[PDB]
């Protein structure tokens, strides 16, 4: 019944579409490419150990077969990217004989060998420039007689979803003749190396050589990609703390994956670029200065009439208010410096935020934040010096004044001495201001008083709440929490509960008028233990008899029974009552 | 390749006698069972290598399909050309007559050696009784030489077949295990001293494994570790009493850490799944033998005890259900109604208690009196 | 069924204006879907009422230019073999391979990597059903829909509808989830499934399969094998009781005559074996088609 | 004529005692199903009673496949090996007449 | 000498290749029943289709080839075109059609069109033969042949045997008894009934004679003095009562006349090196090498950790009886025995004890019916374990006390 019709681009929909969409495409494509580069940099310490191990285990071949079981994380969402990077690295510094198996394209042995020799045939026929088992050995014998016989490796992606039978037969077949064909498999264990004992019995498990590797535990992966991706000054689009709070919570509670987080950031950027007509100038500062100067005047009335700017109108004098209200030529001039102040607030914000992160991560028990992520959270939910947590840091930091604090003042100063001229121009020259405080670190009271002036100037000067401190902040900030959360992580089991228990949409139905089906479910669960059929039909008949008389009985019984059975097919259909077979009839209360 | 026998001479001699010379007939089919340690391909390969009876050797582990099993037999046999293709069994019996008409092997009793025949047991019902009667099926002086891990009594087709001649290859003796576990090739010591080492190690170790391969591996590991304090410190009794403290731990040790970081709701999910697997004789009501294993239990009971465990800000979102699906792919939970439906089947717990104890303790929870007591 | 459905829609659904208005809220939501789907996302939308008419109005207003394989999933004909077959011929304008499902899967994957801007997107009513789901079944839809050039739109209906997706299965199609409510009764499902008050689809044979012993399941394996092996012989008038008794006794499924007779009369209750008296007076046995009998014990052994 | 009584009449001694063990366990249980170890114990008792040597179950299972090949009884697979449920293909009075006639 | 190699060559073929030795015993009346039937179906155009049933290892193929050879001796080569089929090779219809094409030398005419109705196919084979004529169909291993999807090459042969009247003998060779009851009712009702043979064995004091006539050097003369010496040695061994004892022991296990071939074949393998006339004790050990206890060789070779494990499983029958157990109860019983013991040699720790299980599964003494702590089944006897534990040579005293406690 899958009937097909044959038929026989820049459509976005004020906020005019073309440069808006190009702004979108540029920003998202930039973020995605730098996301992949910052992925591949972090695993270099991991797999450049692996190239050493595989080179050592190949080169001593003149009874054994080497396995390197990776312990990758629980996130199966991003396991493709690590294997692509590892395939690239092993293809470069070691052999151009690298294949990978997926454990869904091989239920049994014929599929295993056929897809393995097909991948090997294309992998060898590209870079030199069939169900049979020993012809693969003949392929190895023909294709590589030289280059000290580079070892073929296979990459099982999921160790777990493999059946044990086909895997056991493959390991015994490969271990039978590795005289020619030296094979070094690397299965990716999703959990932990305990389960390689579980899935492989001991004869096959005894046949091989296990050397496990760790992987990047995901919290200090997402601190890097959150810290480089949004906490920088570089990317023109920031995020609200509550929307970020939603995103990092559904990371840390449910998903434990990073690709989902980038999907959430992509959705947030997309919805922001749909949302408001001032979002077009989310750029760097001269690219902002380009067409602030020429723009439609109703969007400039929108730049007047957005509420943070009307707060700025509220705080200011009349003689420039009378020209800056309506006239575009001055409105450009003040909003240009407002956008410069936005960039200014970002630039002096984030570097001293990292400075405070280094100065707070050094502490025993770290009562403010565990890591660099939550420091963004604690300085935006409550006001930070209003809150008891920075009061606890300030109470902590007095009698911590020893050489650990001075030594880590020197060390934190060294890491933002690397960030001294990596910010390269500060918005108050705070680098050499604070460095002019921080240059007396080499030469026990001085740590205390220098601490006092440093955190007071630091936190009271810039480290503040970004909406109320800054007008025109809507252009960089996207905030809609439970609009987004239901798009990203929905709950139909709550939705049917809501629209079945209270189907009140806008005339009187809140606690009998306009269901048929919520009548059936509500009357089903007015007798809330279990049910049989005919008495339930009589009870529904009674309540819509009440509906009839609050506006012959046999025709009414017929139409009531017909709309009853139309209701009860749906009440079976939607995950409630499962049919109770072989009895006279009943229905079973399957959901409480 | 070197030593044919290493003192298993009588079975070797009766097999060698049973082959006979080339120009007369022999048995149709010979089945040799025994343990996996017992030399069952060492003895027959070093026996066949001596006389050079022109034979084909296969493994049934390698040939997972029937066609490859016939193809490599015919292809290896004709060398003693192209791939002489055989889709079916009757093609093999057909082409076998043309293959076994060469003057190397016209009168010679050809041996089709079949190794690890228990994997041939579930290949087909056709191929094993078709292979046992090959001496008169094709009538070309053949003898199909079986050897197996398994007993013949399970191996029969339950119709009857040509019952093969059955040998039992014997296990290795204790003093024979002194002799044949490398009394030849000690490199640098006396053979008395390496024999004294392995004589000490073996009588300790003759209760866990009599497999010669892994014992050769363990002896070649723990002998240079034994050998270093003689050549460095310098008297067999003292270093006997030194080598057995290393030997107990080397026995015991031939699994990095059990702890796995998880997302927090998944931790609470399999906490709830354990707690509703291991004491669940309607003891939902009280708080809010063990040895037989996990009892299966449906999903809504798990959701109820999940709500009782967690702080009550949980909602049944899509991610909590997708997470509870995704836990089963990692085989920490198992669906035991295999197809009972998409609606919530019994999900029984399949992780060990110490792992559960560590996952419970890494989020503030002591549960052992809460779990079964 | 039919005389029951004559009384359907006689007089008075008890609201109309807010129903038209609540459906009329969602017509503004369509250009967002078109843009969102152009970027590589996938829209599931769930609901309490019938939303496939909204999908039909949607593809009327915005899919006059593109290909769309409107895959219904409510009626019991469709499994994913029909999806791949119809997308092979009626989209790619030539037939494909025939050896296996994964062969045509990989082949129909392979056709789109080289042919840029072919711009095909199906949409599925009732992605969750008794027939459409399955780990063999759903992953073919996923692996198909993971590409840049294919944009599915679904509708799920069940309470346990997001239980058939692990994360790796979830990451094949970038889901985002819409909320809809229409309150319209699902007339196509309720039409073409069944009615209890009155051939047989897979649900009741699944229900009798899951409420009986596995030996009775092996018994109807034998009986359906003997039926399907002689389907185009017009002289095949069914096995007798004694032939079925000896061919069930040889496979150790049952011990006695009376046990097999009680099993036969309880399976004669469900109307899936009909007795036919020949000219001997001996009652032979034949069940009520052929193509719906290969599906079960195709899928009962994968 | 019926083949089965002539097959029992020309069966060997251990086969006849195996059938006697089968009917003895069928007299004890009353049923048509029996596992192999039960009739093996009955067969051990009868070979004890007749002055026969010990019925080793390699021989007893070889004789099981002997009688199962000839369809005097109906046999489970030999993989099950002790857990073979056997049913008797012939009626019991037939084999009682077949071992009773001499 | 000449004698030992010649006696080995001439006796080895009729022993273990089951070569056509001319003596046949116990089968004369069934053969004489077959012969005139074969002569009148062969010499005349009429077609009758006899059927033979016997047990495995006795009779059939020897009889039908002997009658075949004696009929082929009579000319007018008579142009009877025999065709040998087996039940094992030709499993399906398309294989069987091309096999009959192979046997009947048909491929001079190409015939390269698949016809729909296979009666027309078979009739075309018989038709192109008949224009080119008797055939004899030897349909070996009929019970596997009774498992076609559509029973074509059963039934169409019967239809042509009644209808084409080309000279035909459909001689079925079966092994199971119910060839009629297994046969489907249109064919079994159609033409299965031509007169059915039955085949069985005979008495033991003639079976000693068939031992003597089997073993004796034939009327073929390698060297007549050695023939006289050796068959007199055969009769001297035949009259000795220990040979009669082991032969009666072989009768009650085996009425087969194939087991005699193997039993004597091992004896003949031992003789030619020295004492070319052999002992009754040599026949006794030749019977002994034909093993009796297949599982005592398995259990007797096992190490003692598996021994106390398998008696722990035996003990798991003797409390809490008749469940398919798992690993944990086995572990508990083993720990309770080792805590009953004082010494700490045998308190081997938990991952070692898993290795004895997964080695013990490959011997299939334990059976699977979750992955490592489930539902394992034991298939064994007490008494062979009780005999094996006293036959364990380095059996320690603590597992002996476990055996006596039990
Ligand atoms: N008598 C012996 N002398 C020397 N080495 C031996 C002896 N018996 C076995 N081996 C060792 O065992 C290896 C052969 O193993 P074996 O012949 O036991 O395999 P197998 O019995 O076929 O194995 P399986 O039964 O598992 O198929 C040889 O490589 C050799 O190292
Ligand atoms: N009466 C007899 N005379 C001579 N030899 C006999 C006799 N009975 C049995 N044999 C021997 O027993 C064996 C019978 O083999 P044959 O193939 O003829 O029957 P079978 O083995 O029962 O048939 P199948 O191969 O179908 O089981 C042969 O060794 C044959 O020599």
């Amino acid at each position: 019944g899958c009937f097909v019709f044959k038929p026989n681009e820049d459509y976005f929909n004020p906020e005019d579409s073309k440069l808006r969409f190009e702004t979108y495409q540029l920003i998202w494509q930039q973020m995605k490419s730098e996301n992949e580069r910052l992925q591949e940099e972090l695993n270099k310490n991991l797999f450049d150990n692996l190239i050493e191990f595989l080179q050592k285990s190949h080169s001593g071949f003149q009874r054994e077969i080497p396995t390197a079981a990776l312990v990758l994380g629980v996130n199966v969402t991003d396991h493709d990217l690590t294997f692509g990077s590892l395939t690239e690295a092993l293809q470069n510094n070691v052999t151009p004989y690298v294949v990978s198996l997926q454990a869904k394209d091989c239920p049994d042995m014929k599929h295993f060998l056929q897809k393995l020799i097909s991948q090997l045939m294309d992998c060898c026929v590209d870079i030199k420039s069939q169900k049979t088992d020993p012809k693969m050995l003949s392929k190895k014998r023909t294709t590589s007689s030289q280059w000290q016989s580079p070892p073929v490796v296979v990459i099982l992606k999921d160790m777990e979803s493999f059946a044990t039978k086909v895997l056991q037969d493959f390991i015994i077949i490969s271990s039978q003749h590795l005289h020619e064909f030296p094979l070094i498999l690397i299965f990716g264990i999703a959990t932990s190396p305990i389960i390689i004992h579980r899935l492989l019995p001991h004869a096959v498990s005894s046949l091989l050589c296990i050397e496990l590797f760790q992987s990047l535990s995901c919290k200090e992966h997402l601190t890097t990609v959150l810290d480089k991706l949004l906490l920088t000054t570089q990317f023109p689009f920031k995020i609200n703390e509550k929307v970020l709070q939603v995103l990092t919570n559904i990371f840390l509670y449910h998903d434990f994956s990073v690709q989902n987080f980038i999907k959430g950031l992509q959705l947030s950027l997309l919805e922001h670029f749909y949302s408001q007509p001032l979002s077009v100038l989310c750029c760097n500062l001269p690219e902002a200065k380009r067409r602030i100067n020429f723009l439609s005047n109703n969007q400039c009335e929108n730049i007047r009439r957005l509420p943070s700017f009307r707060r700025y109108v509220e705080k200011q004098a009349s003689e420039k208010q009378v020209a800056l209200l309506t006239n575009e030529r001055y409105l450009k001039e003040e909003t240009q410096l407002l956008l410069e102040n936005l960039h200014v607030y970002h630039m002096n914000y984030f570097l001293v935020l990292r400075c405070l992160h280094k100065f707070t991560s050094s502490l025993p028990k770290y009562p403010l934040g565990r890591q660099i992520r939550e420091l963004y959270c604690t300085c935006l939910e409550k006001n930070i010096w209003d809150s008891e947590e920075y009061a606890s840091v300030l109470q902590l930091l007095r009698m911590l004044a020893k050489d650990e604090l001075m030594t880590i003042l020197e060390k934190c100063f060294k890491v933002f001495k690397s960030y001294c001229e990596n910010h390269l121009g500060s918005t108050a020259k705070r680098i050499e201001e604070f460095l002019a405080q921080f240059q007396s670190l080499d030469e026990k009271f001085e740590v205390l008083r220098e601490n006092v002036v440093n955190f007071i100037d630091c936190l009271v000067r810039e480290y503040l709440l970004p909406p109320e401190t800054q007008p025109l902040h809507e252009v960089v900030y996207f905030s809609a929490a439970h609009a987004l959360r239901e798009h990203l992580n929905a709950a139909p089991r709550i939705a049917l509960h809501t629209a079945l228990n209270n189907p009140y949409y806008y005339l009187k139905n809140e606690a009998n008028i306009a269901p048929d089906i919520c009548i059936a479910y509500k009357l089903h669960l007015e007798c809330s233990r279990l049910i049989n059929l005919v008495d339930w039909s009589e009870a529904f008949a009674t309540v819509v008899t009440a509906a009839e008389k609050m506006d012959t009985s046999e025709e009414m019984n017929e139409i009531i029974h017909a709309r009853f059975i139309r209701a009860v097919s749906e009440l079976e259909l939607l995950g409630f009552i499962k049919p109770t077979k072989q009895k006279t009839d009943h229905v079973a209360r399957l959901t409480w | 390749l070197e030593n044919v026998v290493l003192c298993r001479e009588s079975q070797v001699s009766i097999l060698q006698s049973l082959f006979g010379e080339r120009h007369h007939f022999s048995f149709p089919s010979i089945f040799i069972y025994g343990h996996t340690a017992s030399g069952k391909t060492y003895v027959t390969q070093t026996l066949l290598k001596t006389l050079e009876l022109p034979h084909v050797f296969v493994n049934c582990v390698e040939c997972f399909t029937l066609r490859l099993l016939l193809e490599q037999i015919l292809n290896k046999l004709n060398h003693l050309s192209t791939e002489i293709t055989c889709e079916t069994f009757n093609d093999f019996v057909r082409l076998f007559k043309q293959v076994t008409t060469a003057e190397n092997l016209k009168d010679q009793t050809v041996y089709i050696v079949l190794d690890k025949a228990e994997y041939l047991r579930d290949m087909e019902a056709n191929l094993l009784p078709g292979f046992l009667r090959l001496q008169e099926l094709a009538d070309r002086n053949v003898t199909v030489l079986f050897l197996s891990e398994i007993v013949w009594e399970k191996f029969r087709p339950n119709t009857g077949c040509f019952e093969p001649f059955v040998l039992y290859f014997p296990d290795y003796s204790i003093g024979n295990l002194q002799k044949i576990l490398s009394h030849d090739h000690p490199p640098e010591y006396s053979a008395d001293f390496y024999a004294a080492y392995i004589n000490i190690l073996l009588g300790v170790f003759y209760t866990v494994c009599r497999d010669l391969k892994e014992l050769r591996h363990l002896a070649v590991l723990n002998f240079p570790k034994y050998c270093e304090p003689v050549v460095k410190g310098e008297d067999t009794r003292k270093l006997w009493r030194n080598i057995e403290p290393h030997l107990k731990k080397a026995m015991q040790t031939v699994s990095a850490h059990t702890h796995v970081e998880l997302p927090y709701y998944s931790k609470f999910i399999l906490i709830a799944a354990y707690l509703a697997s291991y004491n669940p004789a309607r003891t939902d009501k009280r708080f809010f033998n063990h040895l037989l294993g996990p009892k299966p239990f449906p999903l809504d009971r798990l959701l109820a005890i999940l709500y009782s465990i967690v702080d009550s800000r949980v909602a049944p979102t899509a991610n909590i259900f997708s997470q509870i699906t995704s836990l089963v792919t990692l085989q920490l939970l198992t669906l035991v109604g295999h197809d009972d439906q998409l609606d919530g089947p019994k999900y029984k717990c399949t992780v060990s208690l110490d792992f559960i104890r560590a996952i419970a303790r890494t989020v503030n929870f002591d549960i052992i009196k809460y779990l079964y007591d | 069924q039919q005389t029951l459905r004559n009384l359907l829609s006689k007089v008075s659904p008890s609201f109309s204006a807010e129903l038209k208005q609540l459906n009329q809220q969602y017509e503004k939501l369509f250009h967002k879907w078109m843009l969102q789907l152009h970027l590589g996302f996938n829209i599931v939308l769930y609901g309490l009422g019938s939303k496939r008419d909204l999908l039909e109005r949607f593809r009327t207003t915005m899919l006059q230019d593109s290909i769309h394989v409107v895959i219904n999933g409510f009626f019991p004909g469709i499994s994913v073999k029909s999806v791949l077959n119809s997308i092979t011929e009626e989209v790619l304008d030539h037939m494909g391979t025939f050896r296996s499902i994964l062969d045509q899967l990989d082949w129909i994957v392979n056709k789109f990597k080289e042919d840029s801007s072919l711009e095909l997107f199906l949409l599925i009513h009732n992605l969750d059903s008794q027939m459409l789901r399955g780990e063999k079944s759903q992953q073919i839809i996923g692996q198909l829909s993971s590409l840049h050039n294919i944009y599915l739109i679904a509708s799920i209906d069940h309470l346990n509808a997001p239980l058939m997706w692990d994360h790796a299965k979830q990451s094949l199609f970038n889901w985002l989830w819409y909320e809809t409510t229409t309150y319209s009764p699902y007339t196509e499902e309720t039409s073409y499934e069944n009615s209890l008050l009155v051939s047989l689809p897979l649900s009741s044979l699944t229900h009798v399969l899951r409420s009986l012993t596995p030996n009775a399941r092996g018994i109807f394996r034998l009986l359906i094998k003997y039926q399907l092996d002689n389907q185009d012989n017009p002289s095949y008038i069914g096995l007798s009781f004694q032939d079925f008794y000896q061919q069930c006794r040889e496979a150790f499924l049952v011990n006695s005559d009376l046990t097999l007779r009680a099993q036969l009369t309880e399976f004669r209750d469900h109307k899936l074996i009909r007795t036919k008296k020949g000219t001997d007076g001996v009652e032979y046995l034949l069940i009520p088609d052929n193509g719906t009998l290969t599906d079960f014990l195709e899928k009962e052994e994968e | 004529s019926s083949s089965y009584i002539t097959a029992i009449k020309n069966s060997s001694v251990l086969e006849q005692s195996f059938l006697r063990a089968i009917l003895a366990e069928f007299r004890r249980s009353g049923l048509e199903e029996a596992t192999f170890q039960q009739i093996y114990s009955q067969h051990v008792a009868l070979c004890r009673m007749e002055g026969l040597p010990y019925p080793t179950m390699s021989e007893t299972m070889a004789v099981c496949s002997h009688l199962g090949s000839c369809r005097l009884l109906l046999v489970e697979p030999s993989r099950n090996d002790l857990l073979l449920r056997v049913r008797l293909n012939v009626s019991q009075d037939d084999v009682l007449y077949a071992l009773k006639d001499e | 000498t000449e004698c030992l190699s010649q006696v080995q060559r001439i006796l080895r073929e009729r022993f273990c290749r089951q070569s056509p030795h001319s003596n046949l015993f116990g089968v004369q009346v069934q053969y004489k029943h077959l012969s005139e039937l074969l002569k009148r179906t062969a010499l005349h155009g009429e077609s009758n289709s006899v059927l033979i049933i016997g047990p495995r290892g006795s009779g059939k193929t020897m009889l039908i080839n002997h009658a075949l050879k004696e009929l082929m001796e009579i000319e007018e080569s008579e142009n009877v075109l025999q065709v040998h089929l087996n039940g094992l090779l030709q499993i399906n219809d398309k294989i069987a059609l091309k096999e009959i094409t192979r046997q009947l030398n048909l491929e001079n005419v190409v015939g390269d069109k698949v016809f729909g109705s296979f009666a027309e196919n078979l009739s075309f084979l018989l038709e192109a033969l008949k224009k080119g004529c008797p055939v004899i169909f030897i349909l070996d291993e009929f019970d596997l042949f009774a498992h076609h999807k559509n029973q074509t090459l059963l039934y169409n042969l019967f239809d042509i045997s009644q209808s084409a009247q080309t000279p035909i003998a459909v001689i079925g060779l079966t092994c199971r008894l119910d060839i009629l009851e297994l046969l489907e009712k249109r064919v079994k009702s159609r033409f299965s009934h031509r007169q059915i043979h039955l085949m069985n064995s005979f008495g033991f004091p003639q079976y000693v004679k068939i031992f003597k006539e089997q073993l004796s050097l034939p009327a073929e003369f390698p060297d007549k003095v050695f023939a006289e010496k050796w068959n007199e040695n055969v009769q001297y061994l035949s009259e000795d009562r220990s040979v009669q004892e082991v032969l009666q022991k072989h009768f009650n296990i085996s009425k087969n006349l194939r087991s005699l071939h193997m039993l004597l074949m091992l004896a003949l393998n031992r003789v030619t090196a020295s004492h070319p006339f052999m002992t009754a004790v040599d026949l006794m050990e030749a019977s002994q090498l034909c093993s009796m206890d297949s599982k005592a060789n398995i259990v007797h070779g096992l190490s003692v950790l598996e021994i106390c494990l398998i008696i722990a499983m035996k003990h798991l029958n003797d409390i809490y009886e008749e469940e398919p157990f798992n690993f944990q109860m086995v572990y508990n019983e083993f720990q309770k025995f080792v805590q009953r013991k004082a010494h700490s040699v045998y308190n081997f720790e938990k991952p070692v004890v898993m290795k004895a299980f997964e080695h013990l599964q490959q011997l299939e003494l334990i059976k699977p019916m979750q992955r490592e702590y489930q539902l394992m089944k034991l298939l064994l006897d007490n008494t062979q374990i009780m005999n094996a534990l006293q036959k364990y040579p380095n059996c320690p005293t603590d597992v002996r006390q476990w055996a006596t406690s039990s």
